[PDB]
């Protein structure tokens, strides 16, 4: 099921120097010694990685005619008495072999050809889903928005809601890689996650990832107790004890350890390819949802009690808030005339008027992109 | 606004 | 009045210049009691928003008609495009 | 992505300033 | 409709009229009528009036609900009528013949809907809100 | 363009009237500069970040210097402003009181201390309005619909 | 200043169009109306032998825009207005089968959702699509042509469902001539006309000459004949039906369903489970764990009523217990 | 004098735009008592169709400009014109009763009946009132309901 964790250690490898080579380095080439796959492993050591040596690479490509040549007479083997499950699973010889080549052609070219002769929905969403996930290994984004349009024709009796919560985990895993953290926890969160034995799932994952992109979309007051309240996750994040006080460390006001939390998350950051203005906007809206959190209550915040958030003092939160106020996305000033800060709320009013002079702006910009004489 | 309230 | 089911001897009856062109001291000492507003604290605020918010709905619109007009630009393109 | 970040400017974040940041207060 | 007639109860035995007058060649041409318009013969109808008889015959409501409650209606069918827009301009973009199935007479009907909504609002929502002003 | 090439209130209007005819024209000249400096101009007068960094991956066209310089004012110090000025120096376009202009959009509070600090009739604040505040951005989008009827008188 | 004047020339031309043909609209509609109607084809010189809606018959003409040598039997459009002469044509409205197909709907569209059956599946498909996609190696081989195929097995567990699988792999056709309630021998006419087809039958002794009358009936003209139309019965036993068909081979295919065991009820029960919403983990074993006699629709009724059981405490994962409760409750 | 003729098209085209507007008026003398109803049918193009008449048959016909294409569903009940057989207007469904609030027994006298009351109350009104917590389960309502009962 192309591609596994070989997606993350691509990522990790082709990280810089933060990480590089030792001991992600033969988990790699496990896969890679492993697989025998010419056509993308000399594609990845070509990003500044690694060259000939042709080592492994003589027996990768003479497997890889072993096992792309023997495939090819089942395709001209299904003809005498084998009908069209068995031109199709031929198809799924250079399927399954051609897509773990992990080639945009030998895959791609593959799926279209077996989309025609073609038994159903067995086929027309196992595909789909296939086609989805080595998806998410290219990043391809026209790929999965295409495979999303096409993977929304299940109407079969597609009423089958343990594979509709396997597209909406794709759904999910896909929408937090295109900053869209609305429909990412909710869609994680309903789901409980089951995927053939969770495989791309890779659990010791999925939940901390739900409780970790929860606090940015996911309403504070609203859908938040049922995220704590909520008895199907409490339980196996209890083995997960770093997200868990991740997560109590809000609602209980504890400061001083949510800061250390979220430091952790900055570390842990590295793993996931959906990485670095996901990381960035990650820390920045937590800690803007942190700070907007504690001063909401009050109508005015002393230096000492925000100073008791963590023990950070004066400049980190004056310079910090400042800042934030100058993107003007809390309600707060740093009224250093008796070191107090203020808080009323306008309400979002004039949030809208704000939002869509940018919006319309840009929905008009782009029909202004087109409505000229290119159409 | 009256003077600037071209949609016929 | 409207003339009610009888208006075929009216609409036959309104030729040459047609309905539009169709194809196109006590009492007056209580009137002015109900005249003055200029006080636009409150009144002038309230005043200033509605047009706002109502600017702001044409302005919506005045967008996805542009949007379907656009749509009959296309056609007619790819109509007369294809008709080369 | 695509939806405008900043980036720009700042210093290694909230790890190294809550590092030198329990460390300046201590 | 209004027609005189004659006494052609008999004489089958002038009046150049530019050629039979015009609309007599067409009426509703039917056998039964044709045949009683062989006794019949209608001619004209003119019409007189004058000028002043022609003559003779040719606010607010703001936020009680009214403003609010036909903006804040009409909008979700622009929401979900141009959802069902974005499905009409997705759908018929590829696979299309025929005039679109004769214009779906079936599931009446897409996108017209929305030119409807849009031309509804803003014969309301500027213009007596205009004289507001 | 090449009236594009002082003034600020209409060179983003000849902007948008500038960058439309380049599918694939050339690799120095008139293609590269427009772009890269016009968005320079957009930002002489004052508009950050929300239309900048995204927007840079279309061009790339050697893409240094005059980025650094829109989060050296995005920033807003003449600390590191310095160095982008001074440092690179062939930056060209020659032709300090903007990037002041940011910091002091904030105010410690308002006044700052009674009338002296550094950093380095609607009695709102400006939020929004349903009166002459809002009015004008409304009829902007008016505005361009009855702009884009030239779409009718074209068939 | 010409140019755009002819532009205006063209909108003026167009409204003046719209006019046109509204005005005589206007006076338009006060002609005919045509009548429509199915027919036997023609055989002369113009010619149609049409058959009318409310009375059936007559034999009219057809107009010069017609080109009478396509318009073909069983297709109905008409125009005969008032004189009776042909116009054009019209959608085909649906043939005869279409009709018992769609009237009978019980035909559910299958596809290798089988629960389980994979020894069965090859020989059907040994004996279904070869005779039809690869006669090849029939006509070298020596064999003369397989054809017939007896489903013995329970009441449910393969019925209606393994013979509508392969019949739509192979996009065959699926006749079923099971009941005789409203209209032998005409239908082979319209199996012939398929060219490939499949006869499908009942079996009725409980969930004297029923259908081994038709079924032999429509074996003697299938053993001398429009070749690739493939009868298939199927009966819950072997023995109860006549000795006429116990002549091998009439039945070239004897094919035999069991009851399911522990794994393929696990596999039908894992599909009609994934059929809808279930939770983080099942483990579907011990539902399996007393499968014991069961049977095809023993599974889908069980998870309808986990379903429901999981419906009725107005909660949205199906859990562990209400598949306990469902077959704890339907033994019945 | 090609700026005579241009003022010509101007007035051509407000004038034809006051008769067009007038222009689609005088089609709705057609529909007008008294006019035969039946019912829609399949359509096969632009103003034509099948509709079928009460009167026995269905047949063909042609329909008006004015009606829109909007609420011929494939059995909507629309009239036709008498000694013309055309198409003129869509109609509201008139048909049978809704038989308000008339028959009268309680649930709870109906006496022993619990299982069949409950798979009655579950697949009819129970889908009818929670319509769409078998669209978040994913069984489907059945569609219709068959009682047999012996002797009653
Ligand atoms: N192996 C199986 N796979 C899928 N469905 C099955 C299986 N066995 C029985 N069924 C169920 O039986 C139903 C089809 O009825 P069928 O088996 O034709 O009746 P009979 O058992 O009388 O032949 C389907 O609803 C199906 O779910």
């Amino acid at each position: 099921n192309p591609d596994l964790r070989i997606a993350q250690l691509r990522f990790l490898l082709s990280l810089p120097e933060h990480r590089g080579d030792a001991a992600v380095r033969d988990e790699l080439m496990a896969a890679v010694r492993d697989n025998n796959m010419a056509p993308y492993y000399e594609a990845l050591c070509k990003s500044l990685d690694w060259q000939i040596d042709v080592d492994l690479l003589n027996k990768m490509k003479k497997a890889n005619e072993d096992e792309l040549k023997r495939l090819d007479e089942e395709l001209e083997d299904a003809e005498k008495n084998l009908g069209e499950s068995e031109i199709r699973d031929a198809m799924m010889a250079k399927a399954e072999y051609l897509c773990r080549i992990g080639d945009k052609e030998g895959a791609l070219t593959a799926f279209r050809k077996t989309y025609d002769k073609t038994v159903a929905l067995g086929h027309r969403l196992d595909i789909v889903f296939y086609l989805l996930r080595i998806g998410l290994f290219y990043m391809d984004n026209d790929l999965i928005t295409r495979n999303t349009e096409k993977a929304k024709s299940l109407i079969e009796e597609g009423g089958d809601w343990d594979r509709r919560n396997r597209l909406k985990v794709y759904q999910g895993l896909y929408c937090v890689a295109i900053r869209d953290f609305k429909q990412a926890a909710e869609l994680f969160l309903d789901t409980v996650s089951t995927f053939t034995s969770y495989e791309l799932m890779d659990y010791k994952t999925f939940v901390t990832y739900t409780v970790y992109v929860s606090m940015i979309a996911l309403e504070r007051p609203d859908l938040r107790e049922k995220v704590i309240k909520g008895a199907e996750i409490l339980e196996v994040l209890h083995s997960l004890p770093a997200v868990r006080q991740y997560l109590f460390s809000l609602y209980e006001c504890r400061y001083s350890v949510f800061f250390q939390s979220l430091a952790v998350v900055e570390q842990e950051m590295k793993k996931d390819w959906l990485f670095a203005p996901h990381y960035r906007y990650y820390v920045r809206e937590m800690r803007i949802h942190a700070y907007s959190q504690l001063l909401e209550s009050y109508r005015s915040l002393t230096l000492g009690y925000m100073a008791e958030a963590f023990g950070v003092g004066v400049e980190f939160i004056d310079q910090e808030l400042s800042r934030f106020i100058a993107a003007g996305r809390l309600h707060c000033k740093i009224d250093k005339v008796n070191e107090i800060v203020e808080t009323n709320r306008p309400d979002s009013k004039n949030w809208q008027y704000q939002e869509t002079i940018k919006k319309g702006d840009l929905l008009l910009n782009r029909v202004q992109k087109l409505s000229r004489v290119i159409n | 606004q009256v003077i600037e309230y071209m949609i016929v | 009045g409207a003339e009610e089911a009888e208006e075929v001897g009216v609409e036959h009856l309104l030729r040459d210049i047609k309905d539009t062109t169709v194809g196109t001291i006590y009492q007056l000492q209580d009137v002015f009691n109900l005249l003055p507003d200029v006080s636009l604290q409150e009144f002038v605020k309230a005043f200033y928003l509605k047009t706002n918010d109502q600017m702001v709905v044409v302005y919506l619109a005045s967008l996805i008609r542009s949007v379907v007009a656009l749509h009959n630009l296309i056609n007619n393109k790819i109509a007369n495009r294809d008709a080369e | 992505v695509w939806e405008d970040n900043w980036d720009d400017d700042n210093v290694e974040d909230d790890f190294s300033n809550q590092l030198r940041a329990e460390l300046e207060k201590h | 409709v209004i027609d005189a007639f004659r006494l052609i109860n008999a004489n089958m035995m002038p009046r150049q009229t530019t050629s039979n007058l015009g609309h007599l060649n067409k009426p509703s041409i039917q056998a039964l009528i044709h045949g009683l318009n062989r006794h019949y013969y209608s001619i004209t109808i003119n019409y007189r009036k004058n000028e002043l008889e022609q003559k003779m015959l040719l606010l607010t409501l703001q936020d009680y609900s009214e403003h609010c409650k036909h903006n804040e209606s009409v909008v979700k069918e622009m929401l979900e009528l141009a959802k069902n827009y974005n499905k009409a301009v997705e759908e018929e973009d590829k696979m299309t013949p025929e005039q679109l199935a004769i214009k779906n007479v079936g599931k009446q009907d897409p996108k017209r809907h929305l030119e409807e909504h849009v031309d509804v609002l803003m014969t309301s929502n500027i213009v007596q809100c205009l004289a507001a002003m | 363009y090449y009236t594009g090439r002082l003034e600020y209130s209409e060179a983003r209007r000849t902007m948008t009237n500038a960058l439309r005819k380049a599918p694939q024209h050339t690799a120095v000249g008139f293609k590269q500069t427009v772009h890269k400096l016009l968005i320079v101009v957009e930002l002489l007068l004052g508009e950050i970040p929300d239309r900048l960094q995204f927007r840079q991956p279309s061009l790339k066209r050697s893409l240094m210097p005059y980025f650094l310089l829109t989060q050296a004012v995005r920033t807003g110090n003449l600390a590191k402003f310095n160095q982008v000025l001074d440092q690179f120096g062939e930056k060209f376009q020659a032709d300090i009181i903007r990037l002041r202009h940011n910091v002091i959009k904030t105010g410690v509070r308002m006044i700052s201390l009674s009338y002296s600090r550094i950093s380095l009739s609607k009695e709102m604040i400006d939020i929004y309005s349903t009166r002459e505040p809002q009015l004008a951005f409304h009829q902007r989008i008016s505005f361009c619909l009855d702009i884009h009827n030239m779409s009718v008188k074209a068939m | 200043k010409s140019q755009n004047l002819r532009r205006l020339q063209a909108q003026r031309n167009e409204l003046n169009a719209k006019v046109r043909l509204l005005r005589e609209e206007l006076q338009l509609l006060q002609e005919q109306g045509s009548y429509v109607g199915e027919v036997v084809r023609a055989m002369d010189k113009k010619k149609v032998l049409v058959k009318v809606h409310p009375e059936g018959k007559f034999v009219v003409d057809v107009d010069k825009n017609i080109d009478i040598n396509d318009v073909t039997p069983n297709c109905r459009v008409a125009l005969r207005n008032d004189s009776y002469t042909l116009h054009k044509i019209l959608p085909n409205k649906v043939d005869p089968l279409v009709s018992l197909m769609m009237v009978e709907k019980v035909p559910d569209s299958t596809y290798e959702m089988i629960g389980g059956l994979d020894k069965q599946i090859k020989e059907i498909k040994e004996v279904i699509e070869l005779p039809v996609k690869h006669p090849e190696l029939f006509e070298a081989l020596g064999i003369a042509q397989p054809k017939g195929v007896l489903l013995y097995g329970p009441p449910g567990t393969g019925k209606t469902l393994l013979a509508r699988a392969v019949a739509h792999h192979t996009d065959c056709t699926f006749i079923r001539v099971s009941g005789s309630e409203l209209v032998v021998r005409e239908l082979f006419v319209m199996a012939r006309e398929h060219a490939p087809s499949i006869i499908f039958m009942d079996e009725i002794d409980s969930i004297s000459g029923g259908d081994s009358e038709v079924q032999r009936t429509m074996l003697e003209l299938l053993n001398q004949l429009t070749k690739n139309i493939k009868v298939i019965m199927a009966t819950n036993r072997i023995d109860i039906l006549d000795s006429a068909l116990l002549r091998p081979g009439r039945i070239d295919r004897k094919i035999e369903f069991p009851p399911p065991n522990e794994e393929a009820r696990l596999d039908i029960l894992k599909i009609h489970s994934r059929k809808m919403n279930l939770t983080r983990g099942i483990n579907l074993r011990k539902i399996a764990e007393l499968m014991p006699g069961a049977s095809g629709a023993e599974v889908k009724g069980v998870c309808t009523e986990a379903g429901m059981y999981a419906l009725r405490e107005r909660r949205v994962h199906v859990t562990q217990e209400d598949f306990e409760m469902a077959v704890a409750k339907v033994m019945q | 004098f090609l700026e005579v003729q241009e003022e010509y098209i101007k007035d051509e085209q407000k004038n034809l735009k006051k008769e067009f507007l007038h222009a689609q008026e005088e089609v709705k003398r057609i529909q007008s008592i008294p006019l035969v109803i039946g019912q829609f049918l399949e359509a096969v193009d632009q103003n034509t169709a099948i509709v079928g008449s009460t009167t026995g048959s269905n047949y063909y016909v042609r329909i008006l400009s004015t009606i829109d294409r909007e609420l011929l569903k494939p059995n909507a009940s629309v009239a036709l014109h008498k000694h013309s057989n055309a198409l003129v207007d869509v109609l509201p469904p008139e048909a049978m009763l809704t038989s308000d609030q008339k028959p009268d027994v309680m649930y709870a006298d109906i006496g022993g009946m619990d299982i069949q009351k409950q798979e009655v109350r579950e697949a009819v009104e129970l889908p009818l009132t929670h319509f769409e917590l078998y669209k978040q389960i994913g069984i489907d309502p059945p569609r219709g309901v068959l009682m047999y009962g012996p002797p009653g």
